[PDB]
């Protein structure tokens, strides 16, 4: 618990950011009018009618925090190599998360607040569930950023292999294509590929 | 008995080098690996390795005799064939198997105070090599002075401002490669992980041979004089590697003390001729280097010497 | 200058300590006296007098010869004997006459980057015993990253936050008291006071001894491996304190390599059996422990040994 859950929690924000993104371009009640008569309504009720943009902007801001702390897991570390067994491609489990999980959100009308606190109660729902789903790695806004998903399983030179790890990378990976761990979990390290 | 074995291991190591990795033993006998940042472990890694190619690799006045062939030479690395592994070096093995999804790190909350020692494993064509080394207490290193008022500070109070920074010096006191363990610095030995014990236990089996062998009239004094470890390393390398004591009799050493230049002056025989008159320091310490065959002659210039540290050829 | 009176001269010393001071040599070779704080001093002093007593008071293993004798031996303070003194020497020398109201002080805005050597002055029955150390690449030194806003992360990575604060840790390079000096780490004395030039001048000076002996067809092979420093500090305690050369004839050592058990095999002689072959490094090395009389026979049990370490006894 704690740390581990939040840690998953922190790769699910960051797995909604484009449903965030979505929501912004879509249901935001922006006057974009260039007409010299469109003046100035007012800051305030600038922000009450566009209360759910206000939301997913903050909630944005969190996706993009929570990208930094990724980064920083691979900031420090990550100075050891190990050798590649069996690589098969799982990028395509990022993709089902957004089809099925992030296209049907922009169905929806989000008009009426009730409706809202629905959708705003499914979210939470799904990623109570994602946590320990097993399949917390998917993600649009990794697999969006170059980084592929890949099954691995790796080979260290001292200790000995372990089976069934997900690595994500940069570039492509095979058998044989020695890379540099930076272990988030024990079950998701971010690879480097060793030239 | 040779040193081609480690050199070509050392260089299939560093030759074919894939990583590094820092993991810190506690006070409390276990591993926690550590968070350091990739380019200060670049250069911990490119330093390491130009320290083990400047002492093994770039080095040609390697050798490597046994711990129990404990000699007082220079670029040494003792081999470990005692039949007793300490506490610290079962860590070492337990710390070169640690997979690498573990997730046991270290707490710098602790302060740098709970680490007794660090271990380096640097990796390489398949092996790993594991260094050591003691945390020597920050060895007191000063620090300079950045006063809160202003940065540059034109002002001289240089003063160890955290106590808590880890030093982590380029000198290594052992090392492992494979099943065996290497040792240079012996301090590391007695004083941190207590190998004396075990020392101690040899050099009372060393006194034993030696009442039992009778060429000693009073062992009073030796038995006082091994209280010191400096002195119990040497009896036990006589109870091991002595190659005078036992294999030739009694006799023929009573007459090579006699008819010696220096021996007859200070290693005194008796009045019944049978046992030697060893009470003093100096012809204490004559007694043990007699045993460890150090009054060496020559053949060519027929001069005797002080063999300091010797070896039995063979290369 | 025996070894016992180096001790007593420490001993009265370290028990009659009065004064302590530190001395910066920067690269444009000046003495700046530093501003290093009371309590500081207090602990660098006790640091520094308990390793002086770790290694020469309560060392009880203490030979000091001279770097024209030198070999590869441990817990030994190798006395200078050559009479070209470098230039750190004179300025050492004038580090002890500095006066205790010198106004030549430290200014501490140049980073430590001129800072080449540091210089600890004990002070003793009224005498300055002198301890030069260097700066060496920062040694560097890790901390735990407390900068989130002031004190919290307990998560955060081990770097190098200063990169410019000297360490002086607890390690002397060579010491001087009198007109008499002593070096422990040679390592600073070949590359950081180029040394290498007088120790190669040396090396070819044995090497022109060596065709005057008529011994040697080639020395194509010992010209290139006089190059590095290894076989050139045994090619000028050849042509220093070598019993072979200049004392023995040619035929005599031909003779005793044709009936040795090991020299034989490795050494060859050529047709004519006027002189000896020399070709691999193998034979290089050999025909330098040779030379410098260390195929040493033992007079009890008969077994041929390699002395590394040998000290005259007669002398």
């Amino acid at each position: 618990m704690q740390r581990n859950t939040y840690n998953k929690v922190g790769l699910y924000i960051l797995s909604l950011a484009m449903l965030f993104v979505f929501i912004i371009i879509l249901t935001a009640k922006i006057p974009f009018c260039f007409t010299s008569d469109c003046s100035f309504i007012g800051l305030k009720k600038l922000v009450l009618t566009n209360i759910v943009p206000i939301v997913c902007f903050v909630f944005f801001l969190f996706s993009i925090y929570f990208y930094n702390r990724l980064k920083n897991i691979t900031k420090y570390n990550g100075q050891d190599s190990v050798k590649i067994t069996s690589c098969q491609s799982e990028s395509y489990e990022s993709l089902t998360f957004l089809a099925t999980y992030i296209v049907p959100f922009m169905g929806f009308s989000f008009e009426d607040m009730q409706k809202n606190i629905a959708y705003l109660l499914l979210v939470v729902v799904i990623g109570i569930i994602f946590i320990k789903t097993d399949k917390y790695y998917a993600n649009p806004t990794l697999a969006l950023f170059g980084f592929k998903l890949y099954r691995v399983n790796i080979l260290h030179p001292g200790s000995g292999e372990t089976k069934n790890l997900i690595a994500i990378s940069n570039d492509v990976l095979k058998v044989d294509d020695n890379v540099y761990y930076s272990f988030f979990d024990e079950f998701v390290f971010i690879a480097r590929k060793k030239i | 008995m040779t040193t081609q074995q480690l050199k070509e291991k050392i260089s299939k190591i560093i030759d074919n080098f894939s990583g590094i990795r820092v993991v810190f033993t506690t006070t409390a006998n276990e591993l926690k690996l550590s968070r350091i940042e990739g380019s200060a472990l670049n250069s911990i890694a490119e330093g390491f390795i130009d320290k083990i190619k400047e002492d093994i690799i770039n080095n040609e006045d390697l050798t490597s005799p046994l711990l129990s062939n404990f000699d007082d030479r220079k670029n040494a690395l003792f081999k470990f064939d005692y039949e007793q592994y300490p506490e610290e070096f079962n860590k070492i093995t337990q710390a070169i198997a640690i997979p690498p999804n573990s997730q046991d790190y270290y707490n710098p909350l602790n302060k740098f105070t709970d680490v007794k020692g660090i271990i380096i494993l640097i990796s390489g064509d398949n092996k790993c090599l594991a260094l050591y080394k003691n945390k020597t207490n920050l060895a007191v290193l000063r620090n300079s002075r950045k006063m809160f008022n202003l940065v540059p500070d034109p002002d001289g109070y240089l003063k160890q401002l955290p106590n808590e920074i880890l030093r982590l010096d380029f000198n290594y006191d052992l090392f492992s490669i494979g099943e065996d363990f290497y040792i240079k610095n012996h301090k590391t030995l007695e004083t941190q992980m207590k190998f004396h014990q075990v020392i101690e236990a040899q050099a009372v089996i060393a006194l034993n041979s030696l009442r039992d062998s009778l060429l000693i009239e009073d062992i009073s004094g030796l038995e006082k004089s091994s209280r010191e470890i400096s002195f119990a390393r040497k009896l036990a390398k006589i109870s091991k590697h002595s190659p005078v004591l036992g294999k030739i009799d009694t006799k023929t050493i009573i007459d090579y003390v006699s008819q010696h230049k220096y021996l007859s002056a200070i290693l005194q025989i008796n009045e019944a001729g049978d046992k030697l008159l060893i009470k003093t320091k100096t012809s204490q310490k004559h007694f043990i280097k007699l045993m460890s065959d150090d009054y060496l002659q020559s053949d060519l210039t027929k001069i005797i010497y002080m063999s300091i540290a010797k070896d039995r050829l063979d290369e």
